[PDB]
C-alpha cells in the first residue's frame, strides 16, 4: 500500500534488483589516456579530494583498506543518488545490505585489532585515568557498544533513507489530494516537498559519507 | 482492538523521542553559529563537522521513528 | 579463464590474499548470522 | 593560569623564550642580523 | 572601517591599514578579528598571523609573542616581539630544536628549568607545525 | 651617569640601575632584560612613572614623563568593563609586555 | 470508538515531540544573538547560518506534526 | 463519553508540549543577558533579535496549543 | 466516572508541562550569573533583563498549570 | 477502582515534572562554578544569586510535587 | 488487580523523573572541567562548589524515586 | 490481547527514553565544534574525544532500544 | 495476564529514565572536549575528574534499569 516502492523488485517474474544494484559502477568510466573528457576528469578529482579527506589519518597500515573505503564512499553514493529519481528501487533502503556492508567491515575491523595488539586492544576496553571504585561496569559498557556498532551503522543507514523517501511521498500524496482544493495551498506543499528533494540530496551524500567515515574511524581505531 | 489501540499508544510514546533530536541540531548548529563568529577563517572545515554531528543527531532520532513504523506496520 | 583471471583476478590477488582475510573471516561469521535468521522463520 | 605561570615565569621571560626560538630557526641567512638586532647589553647594578 | 597597525620593534608590517580581517594565536586560544569587534586586548603565543587585505589576498606572518588590542573604534593594534615572514624559517632546524628540548625535558626534573624547556618546546611545536 | 648623579643625595630611595647603555643602539632585548629585572625584584609598585628626554628636533628635546600602572589599576578601571575575554592573568600578562614596551619606547627615544 | 479514541491519543503523543524543535530554535536563535554580539562585522553572513540552522529545527518538528496528520486523517 | 475522555487525554498531551516553548524563551533571553553583558554598545540591536527569537519559539507553543483547542472545541 | 478519570489523566498531562519553565528559569538565571561575573558594572540593568526574562519563562508554564485548573474544575 | 488507578497515574505524571527543576539547578550550580573560577573575588555575591536562582527552580518543581499530592490525597 | 497495574505504571512514571538529575549532574560536572581548565589554582575550592551542585541535583531525583518507592511499597 | 497491547505501550515509552541520547550528541557535536574553533591545532585530538563521548551518549541510547526490543520480540 | 502486563508496561516506563543519563555524558565529554582544548597542559587531571563526571551520571541511569529488571525479575 504504502511501502510499495521498498518491495523487492521483479520484472516478468525475474529479480530485477540484481541490474539496479549492479548499475552505479558503470557510471564510472576509467581510462588509460591522459588527458580524457570532463566526466572522467571531474570523477577523478572527486576520487582524489575524497580519498585525501579520508586516509590521510590512517598510519601506513590502515591505508592499506583505502581502495576498500573510497569505493565504499562511491558506491553508497551514487546508490543513494540513483534513489531518489522517480519510481526508482533504492537497494539502500534494505536492511539485508546495510548488514553485509557493515557486520564483515567492522567485523574483519576487530578482528585485525584482536589478532595483533591484543594487550592494548583489550586495554582500550579501559580508558586511562580511571580510579578503582568504577572498573568492572566500564568494562561491559564497552563491550556493548562495540559488539553492537555494526547494527547502529546499518541501521541508520537504512532506515534513515527509508524515512526520507518515504516522507517524500507522503507529501507528494498531500499535493495530489490538494490538486482539486486550494490552488495556493497546493503551491506551498509544492514548494515544501521541493526544499526536501534538496535536503533528501544532501542526505544522500552526507549518509554515504557518514557511513564511510564511521567505518574509517573504527579501522583507524583497531590499527 | 485492544492491540490496535495499544499500537497507537506505543507509536505515539515512541514518536516522543524525536524531541531528542530536535534539541540536539538547536544546540550543534548553535554552537556552529558561535564557533564561527569566533575564527571565521576556519570556516568550511567547522561546517563539516557540524554536518557530521547533525548526522548523528538525526541518527537517534531515526531510531525513534524506527520503532514507531516498526510498530505501526510491521507489528 | 582466459582474460577472466587475467583482468580480474590478476589485480586484486594483493588486497584478495592479504589485505581482506579478515573481511573474509567476517563474511563467514555475516553468512551464518544470515543463515541461522533464515532458519528461524 | 598557564602552566608556567604556576611554575614562577613572568610573560617577559615567555616572550624571550619564544623569540629565541624564532631566532634560531632562522636561516643562517638572516640569523646573525637578527640575533644582532636583538641581542642584550644591559648588565644589572 | 579596520585601521590596523601591525608593529616590531624594529619595523612597521601595517600602519593605519584597511584590511577585512586578521587572524592571531592568542595565548587563549585563536581568533579572528574584523571590523567592529568587541574591544579586547590579549597578548599571543607563537603562531601564524594571516592578515587578510580588503582585496582578498592574504599576508602570513610568524609571531612569536607580543599583544593584540582591538578597541572601541575598531583600531587593532598588534604589537609582535620578532615578526618573521614564514619565508625566513626551515622545517629541519625547527625539527632539530624540538628534539633537543624535548631530550633536555626527559632530562630535567625542576619546576623552574622544566616549565622554560616546556615552553621552549611550545615554540617549536608551533614552529613546525606552522611551517608546514 | 643618572645613577652616579642620583646616588648621593638618593640612596635609600632606590632598588637597582643599569649600565652598558649607550654605547650600543639599544633594541627590544635590553627592554625585555630591564623588565624582568623590574618584576623580579620583590617591590610590587602601584604607580610608577618613566622620565625621558622626548626628542623633538636635532635642537630641541623635552623631558617627558610617562605613566606606568600596575594590574589592579587596570583591572579595577571601570572603563576596562567593555574589553572582552579579560581576568586577572591575561590582564598581568600584558600590563608586564606594556611595561617592556614603554622601557623600550623610551629608550629608543 | 476505540480506535479513534487511540488515534487521537497517538496524536497527542506525536505533537509532543514538537518541544524539540521548541528548543532548537531557541539554541539557534540563542546562539546567534552571541555570535553576532561578538562580531558584528559578519552579521549578515551570520544570520545565513541561523536560517539554516532554523531550516532544520523545524525540519523534525515538522515530522512529529506530520504523524499526527497522518494519524489523525489518514488514518 | 469516551470521545469527550480522549479528547480531555489529548488536549492534556498536546498541551505538553509548551514545555519547549518555555525552554526556548528561557534560552533566549539568557543568551540575551550574556551578549548584553559582553558588547552593551549593541543592546539595541541585539535586543530585536531577541525578541525575534522569541517571536518563534512562541511560535512553535502556539501550534501546540492550537491543536490543544483544535480538539477541545472543533472536535 | 470515565469523564473525571480523563479529566485527572489530562490534568497531570497538562501540568507535565511545567518542566519548560523550570528549565527555563534555571537557563536565565545562570546566564545572569555569568553575565554579572564578566560586567559587574553593569550588575543592575542585567538584573532587570533577568526578571522580564523570568516573567515570560513563568508566562509559558503559566499556560499550562491554566488548562490544568481548566480541566479540573472549569471543566 | 478506576478512579484510584487514574490518581495514581496522574500522580506519576505530575510527578514527571520534576526534570525540569533537576535540570535547572543543575544549569545554575554549573554557571556558578564557571562565574566563580573566572572572577573569584565575587564569589560571596555571586553565590547569593545562585540560591536564589535555585530556589525559584525548586520553585517551579514543588508545583508539580504539589498536584502529586493535591491528587493523590485531597482528590 | 487494576490497582497493581497502575501502581507499576505510575512507578515507572515516577522513576522518569531522573533524567532530569542526569542531565543536571551532566552539566555540573561540565562547568567544573571547564572552570578547572581556566583557573585551576582554584581547583580545590572549585571541587566544593561541585559536590553541593552534585548534592542538589541528585536532591531532586531523589525525590522522584521517593514517589516511586512510596507508591510501590507504602501504597 | 491486553498483554500485546501493553508490550506496545511499553515499547512507545521505553523508546522515549532516546531523546537523552539525542540531546547528548547535540552536546557533544556543539562543544567540539567551540573547542576546535578556539584551538584549532588541536583538531585531530579533540575529535577523538569527540567520538568517545558520542559513543558514551549512544550507549544509554541503546539501552533503552534493548528494553523496547527485548519486550517487543523476547516479551 | 494484567499483572504480567503492567510489568512490561512499567519496566519500558522505568527504561525511559536512561535519557538523562545519555544526555549527562553527552554533557560531560563535551565539557571535556572544551576544557581540553583550552587549557590541554591539563589534559590528564582533566581526564580524570571526567571519567568521575561519568562515573556518577551512570550511576542514576543504573538505577532506572534497576526497577526496571528489579520489576521485570524480582517482581
Amino acid at each position: 500500500n504504502l511501502f510499495a516502492s521498498f518491495i523487492a523488485p521483479t520484472i516478468l517474474g525475474l529479480p530485477a534488483a540484481v541490474l539496479i544494484i549492479l548499475f552505479p559502477p558503470l557510471l564510472i568510466p576509467t581510462s588509460k589516456y591522459l588527458i580524457n573528457n570532463r566526466l572522467i576528469t571531474t570523477q577523478q578529482w572527486l576520487i582524489k579530494l575524497t580519498s585525501k579527506q579520508m586516509m590521510t589519518m590512517h598510519n601506513t597500515k590502515g591505508r592499506t583498506w583505502s581502495l576498500m573505503l573510497v569505493s565504499l564512499i562511491i558506491f553508497i553514493a551514487t546508490t543513494n543518488l540513483l534513489g531518489l529519481l522517480p519510481h526508482s528501487f533504492t537497494p539502500t533502503t534494505q536492511l539485508s545490505m546495510n548488514l553485509a556492508m557493515a557486520i564483515p567491515l567492522w567485523a574483519g575491523t576487530v578482528i585485525m585489532g584482536f589478532r595483533s595488539k591484543i594487550k592494548n586492544a583489550l586495554a582500550h576496553f579501559l580508558p586511562q585515568g580511571t580510579p578503582t571504585p568504577l572498573i568492572p561496569m566500564l568494562v561491559i559498557i564497552e563491550t556493548i557498544s562495540l559488539l553492537i556498532q555494526p547494527m547502529a551503522l546499518a541501521v541508520r543507514l537504512t532506515a534513515n533513507i527509508t524515512a526520507g523517501h518515504l516522507l517524500m511521498h507522503l507529501i507528494g500524496s498531500a499535493t495530489l489530494a490538494m490538486s482539486t482544493i486550494n490552488l495556493p495551498s497546493t503551491l506551498i506543499i509544492f514548494t515544501i516537498l521541493i526544499l526536501l528533494t534538496i535536503l533528501e540530496i544532501a542526505v544522500a551524500l552526507i549518509q554515504a559519507y557518514v557511513f564511510t567515515l564511521l567505518v574509517s574511524l573504527y579501522l583507524h581505531d583497531n590499527t | 482492538d485492544i492491540d490496535t489501540a495499544a499500537k497507537f499508544i506505543g507509536a505515539g510514546a515512541a514518536t516522543v523521542g524525536v524531541a531528542g533530536s530536535g534539541a540536539g541540531i538547536g544546540t550543534v548548529f548553535g554552537s556552529l553559529i558561535i564557533g564561527y563568529a569566533r575564527n571565521p577563517s576556519l570556516k568550511q572545515q567547522l561546517f563539516s563537522y557540524a554536518i557530521l554531528g547533525f548526522a548523528l543527531s538525526e541518527a537517534m532520532g531515526l531510531f525513534c521513528l524506527m520503532v514507531a513504523f516498526l510498530i505501526l506496520f510491521a507489528m | 579463464l582466459q582474460s577472466i583471471i587475467k583482468n580480474i583476478w590478476i589485480p586484486m590477488k594483493p588486497y584478495y590474499t592479504k589485505v581482506y582475510q579478515e573481511i573474509w573471516i567476517g563474511m563467514g561469521l555475516m553468512g551464518f548470522i544470515v543463515y541461522k535468521i533464515r532458519a528461524a522463520d | 593560569v598557564a602552566y608556567w605561570r604556576q611554575a614562577g615565569l613572568s610573560y617577559i621571560r615567555y616572550s624571550q623564550i619564544c623569540a629565541k626560538a624564532v631566532r634560531d630557526a632562522l636561516k643562517t641567512e638572516f640569523k646573525a642580523n637578527a640575533e644582532k638586532t636583538s641581542g642584550s647589553n644591559v648588565k644589572i647594578v | 572601517q579596520m585601521s590596523f597597525t601591525f608593529a616590531s620593534p624594529t619595523q612597521v608590517f601595517f600602519n593605519g591599514a584597511n584590511v577585512r580581517q586578521v587572524d592571531v594565536p592568542t595565548l587563549t586560544g585563536a581568533f579572528g578579528i574584523l571590523a567592529a569587534h568587541v574591544p579586547t586586548l590579549q597578548v599571543l603565543r607563537p603562531g601564524l598571523v594571516v592578515v587578510h587585505a580588503e582585496d582578498g589576498t592574504t599576508s602570513k606572518y610568524f609571531v612569536s609573542s607580543g599583544s593584540i588590542a582591538v578597541n572601541a573604534d575598531s583600531s587593532v593594534q598588534l604589537l609582535a616581539e620578532e615578526a618573521v615572514t614564514l619565508d625566513m624559517l626551515d622545517l629541519g632546524a625547527a625539527k632539530a630544536n624540538l628534539e633537543k628540548a624535548q631530550a633536555e625535558l626527559v632530562g630535567t626534573a625542576d619546576e623552574a628549568t622544566r616549565a622554560e624547556i616546556q615552553i621552549r618546546i611550545e615554540a617549536n611545536e608551533a614552529l613546525v607545525k606552522a611551517l608546514e | 651617569k643618572i645613577r652616579g648623579i642620583l646616588y648621593r643625595t638618593h640612596s635609600d630611595q632606590f632598588l637597582v640601575a643599569f649600565k652598558e647603555v649607550g654605547r650600543k643602539p639599544p633594541t627590544f632585548g635590553d627592554a625585555s632584560v630591564i623588565a624582568l629585572e623590574l618584576l623580579n625584584s620583590g617591590y610590587e609598585f602601584d604607580e610608577g612613572s618613566i622620565i625621558f628626554n622626548k626628542f623633538r628636533s636635532v635642537i630641541s628635546y623635552k623631558t617627558e614623563e610617562k605613566p606606568i600602572f600596575s594590574l589592579n589599576t587596570v583591572a579595577s578601571a571601570d572603563s576596562m568593563s567593555i574589553y572582552d575575554d579579560i581576568d586577572a592573568d591575561v590582564l598581568q600578562n600584558y600590563q608586564e609586555y606594556n611595561l617592556a614596551n614603554i622601557i623600550y619606547y623610551s629608550l629608543k627615544e
